[PDB]
């Protein structure tokens, strides 16, 4: 079914079971050490400070990895949570913004980091801006986070959880020590006006 | 034995563990961006991901010897095969198997039974010939054994997803002096 | 759905055996068929079919700059998916009425000349430069071959001659090039002249294919100077 | 005489295929070109303004949705972005037969074949699939449910 | 009891210095580097005295209230300087297999006395190799500018005394 070729094929009156590579896809558990994945992230950030010029382009050239695999984690995390495959059903999709940022809050962190980010605060002054704070970020706990440029793996990974969801969204991170919990990072996200106005048709 | 049992013991300690799916997805995204960026130069992504592996090969062994307080590895083959057989399982929970020696067990192989770097990758048809998917292990093992002063020479010879049925790494050990003052 | 029903309107205009001279709303009808797409979508075979319908309307209603415009945009932006079947062999007959008109210029492909050599031919024993990758040309004959990629025949190369440099200019080219292949060329024949000797570079030269004289068709993937 | 499409987010068909019953032994001769993208292009229009509302609890599967003047169409919307469309029907009869549950056990069943190909990290979004195996799998997966 | 900790890299140079609880200073940076170069020079020759002219393990008391590994471990430092004692302080040394030397100098006196200050120094070598080894600002064999390292060893001075 090539782009150059047409949609042409042949009749159904045979049976070609000559298949090679298709397996299970279930939730396996192998649980590698945080030192190993921390070294993987470590030499990745070393490559990005090698090859890139300044602050903002490095921030984008970090968040593109999250945009690579955010779509991928979205669709089978939803296919495991809201649903081989002797399937009962697939449940509801994104209704609005407040179920899908509950869906990061419910079962994305507990898919990744075995806990839950502690709040999902709807903002005071506006509604296009939303804010999630992780309390003690797991994959960047060793980096001295005075530059906050090193946590844009996870701003990239949630932006690709919402760009498939139809909400294009400016996603930023800041870090603010509001509690005795130190080095908690706020992901103050935004949206665009238009799917806010698609929410703003009826709410 | 002693070492074999304390591998499963020292799996249970302070710094927490996270699921291998994130680690696999991060590695797949890095190798996909580097395969896209160098315009399908699969030779160049091999040595770039090799140096990517070696630059944490320089820094893995300090965390290995700190978190696993272990003595000097005086035998250069049999202690080496049993320490790597527990020492993947301390970092990424896998138990490779060791066969295919020299006459003096010098260029020994290390068959990995199942690979978590590519559980689910079907690498494309142009990328059959001049690429191995996981040469970061050939980076990090050569670094991690050069810092104990053992001039190894690892290379892949076969994997799963280039077509073959076994995943193994052959390694020539040259020799190097001046460890420390003991 | 508006594009579906307007496609049926256009196929109603093809199947009608009544006769039409052009009405100044078919401007906007064919303009809005094109701008219900974003074409100046990545469903390319749809673009092949909807441009074939626009070209057949513009034949039947005879708006010759629009059959010029939209068939030039069909040939440029497509035809990796057009072999000698799916009416490309029964096409290009549809645009010799464009070129026997004054409609299209410039020969749309900016990838024609594959390389340039001015390789020599030895005649005498020691009539050569015995004391002085430049050339410093010796009185001989060149050869600069090209490729076509559009698999139609009849691209008659005429008047292949050089740019705004000296009297080293090519003579004549009265034969054609082939349908598919990278065809070798016959006799450019520079009529070179002793001038002052300072270094003068070429990049390419003008070519006309039954048409207006172009500019220097810059060689592929490189200078190849 | 059945016609599968997977059509993407920016209107690109990432997988599109026909097949035929040998009891028809061909498919829609002279109708195979109007029952292609334009009908499917309007099907993208109706699933575009049918997905984002709750109401015209199974948000993914939608069943039979519309009808041009020769046949009728069915649909499916995934949260991956993709909108699966099968186009079925013998060309003589107006084919009424929407099985609605056993071909619901096709759309959630072809979904994982899209999943494992999406999980190929060399595979991008917005590019079609020349898998020689996943297209031979689906006709035999349609040998389950004709 | 310990009031200043250094670490040394394997090529004979200082890496880190913190005069933790002494709080009157006269030493700036490069005199501490003169100490680092001279202890590397001493530790060069301080094996080949061989005064014999011809299994020892450390132990587990749980210093630093968990710990990391509750076992009487080995040590690579079979021939060389281990500790010193003078009338105003005492000093300690722990090497790795790789080559990092891990100084601790204590003003008071604190057999068992080497062993408690060995059991402290495996912990900070674990803490070195988790908190500035995993740091992309840390280029190799440079000083330590992780403030996250520095309070987490400043906490372990009061987790000693």
């Amino acid at each position: 079914v090539g782009p150059k070729q047409a949609i042409t094929s042949e009749a159904s009156t045979t049976y070609y079971i000559s298949r090679i590579y298709s397996e299970s896809l279930l939730f396996k558990r192998q649980e590698a050490s945080l030192s190993a994945m921390a070294f993987l992230f470590q030499e990745m950030i070393s490559q990005l400070h090698r090859t890139c010029k300044t602050a903002g382009d490095f921030e984008t050239k970090l968040s593109d990895y999250g945009h690579n695999i955010g779509i991928r984690l979205l669709e089978l995390l939803n296919f495991r949570a809201s649903v081989s495959n002797y399937i009962t059903k697939m449940r509801r999709r994104d209704l609005k913004i407040l179920d899908i940022l509950q869906f990061i809050h419910g079962t994305l962190w507990s898919y990744l980091f075995n806990h839950v980010s502690d709040d999902l605060v709807k903002s005071s002054e506006r509604d296009n801006e939303y804010m999630i704070v992780d309390n003690f970020p797991t994959l960047t706990q060793f980096i001295p986070g005075e530059n906050v440029s090193c946590e844009y793996f996870v701003c990239g990974i949630i932006k690709g959880f919402l760009f498939n969801a139809g909400f294009p969204c400016g996603v930023t991170a800041h870090r603010m020590p509001q509690g005795g919990h130190s080095q908690r990072t706020v992901y103050l996200i935004q949206f665009d006006r238009q799917v806010l106005d698609r929410e703003g048709l009826r709410f | 034995r002693s070492l074999k049992a304390m591998g499963e013991e020292i799996w249970k300690n302070k710094t927490e563990k996270i699921n291998t799916e994130l680690f696999t997805l991060t590695y797949g995204s890095i190798v996909a961006q580097l395969c896209q960026d160098y315009e399908r130069d699969f030779n160049k992504v091999n040595d770039h991901l090799y140096s990517m592996g070696y630059n944490i090969g320089c820094r893995l062994i300090e965390d290995f010897l700190a978190r696993t307080a272990l003595p000097r590895c005086e035998n250069l083959v049999k202690t080496s095969e049993v320490l790597s057989k527990c020492a993947f399982k301390i970092f990424l929970n896998i138990t490779p198997n060791i066969t295919n020696w020299s006459h003096n067990k010098d260029t020994f192989s290390l068959i990995l039974d199942e690979n978590p770097l590519a559980d689910f990758v079907e690498l494309p048809m142009d990328a059959m010939k001049s690429l191995w998917y996981s040469n970061i292990l050939c980076g990090v093992l050569k670094g991690s054994l050069e810092m104990v002063q053992l001039d190894c020479d690892v290379w892949f010879v076969s994997d799963i997803l280039r077509g073959d049925s076994q995943t193994e790494i052959k390694v020539k050990l040259n020799r190097i002096l001046k460890d420390e003052i003991p | 759905k508006q594009l579906f029903v307007l496609r049926l309107l256009m196929v109603a205009l093809l199947a009608t055996p009544n006769k039409i001279a052009w009405h100044p709303d078919y401007r906007t009808l064919i303009d809005t068929i094109i701008e219900l797409l974003n074409i100046n979508s990545t469903w390319l075979i749809l673009q092949k079919k909807i441009l074939q319908l626009c070209i057949k309307v513009s034949r039947k209603i005879n708006d010759f700059e629009y059959v010029a415009k939209f068939s030039s945009i069909l040939i440029t932006k497509y035809t990796h998916l057009l072999n000698q079947s799916e009416q490309d062999a029964l096409f290009k007959e549809y645009i010799q009425p464009s070129i026997t008109n004054e409609s299209i210029t410039s020969y749309w492909d900016p990838f024609i000349l594959r390389e340039v050599v001015i390789n020599r031919i030895l005649d005498s024993d020691p009539t050569s430069n015995e004391i002085p990758a430049e050339f410093t040309c010796r009185v001989q004959n060149p050869f600069k071959f090209d490729f076509t990629i559009n698999d139609i025949q009849l691209d008659e190369e005429i008047s292949e001659f050089c740019e705004i440099d000296r009297k080293a200019v090519s003579y004549s080219g009265p034969y054609n090039v082939k349908a598919e292949s990278i065809r070798s060329i016959t006799l450019p024949l520079i009529i070179k002249k002793p001038t002052y000797k300072k270094i003068y570079e070429i990049s390419c030269l003008k070519i006309s294919i039954l048409k207006l004289p172009l500019q220097k068709f810059d060689i592929i993937n490189d200078s190849r100077r | 005489p059945q016609y599968f499409a997977i059509i993407g987010k920016k209107d690109n068909p990432v997988y599109e295929i026909e097949f035929t019953n040998a009891e028809n032994p061909q498919g829609f001769p002279q109708d195979l070109k109007e029952l292609n993208p334009f009908i499917l292009h309007a099907s993208l229009d109706i699933v575009e303004d049918l997905q984002w509302q709750i109401n015209p609890t199974d948000n993914c599967y939608l069943g039979k949705v519309d009808h041009f003047y020769g046949l009728a169409i069915t649909a499916y919307i995934s949260y991956s972005g993709m909108k699966f469309v099968m186009i079925h029907g013998n060309s003589a009869n107006s084919s009424v037969v929407i099985d609605d549950n056993n071909m619901r056990s096709f759309y959630q069943e072809v979904h994982e074949l899209y999943v494992k190909t999406l999980m190929n990290p060399f595979y991008k979004i917005t590019d079609p699939i020349r898998s020689p195996a996943f297209d031979s799998r689906v006709r035999t997966l349609a040998r389950k449910h004709l | 009891a310990i009031e200043t900790i250094l670490v040394i890299n394997k090529s004979g140079g200082l890496i880190y210095q913190r005069n933790f609880t002494n709080d009157e200073q006269k030493l700036n940076s490069n005199e501490y580097l003169i100490l680092a170069s001279t202890l590397h020079g001493v530790f060069a020759i301080a094996s080949q005295l061989t005064p014999k002219a011809l299994n020892t393990i450390p132990y587990i008391p749980y210093v630093g209230m968990d710990d990391f590994f509750k076992e009487p471990f080995t040590n690579w430092n079979k021939s060389g300087l281990r500790q010193l004692c003078t009338d105003q302080f005492t000093m300690f040394i722990y090497q790795t297999l790789t080559g990092l030397k891990f100084v601790a100098i204590s003003s008071s006196v604190m057999n068992l006395a080497i062993q408690i200050a060995d059991n402290f120094l495996r912990k900070v070598y674990c803490l070195y190799s988790d908190y500035v080894m995993k740091d992309p600002s840390y280029s190799m064999e440079m000083p330590i500018r992780s403030n996250l390292f520095d309070e987490k060893v400043k906490k372990m001075v009061e987790n000693l005394q």
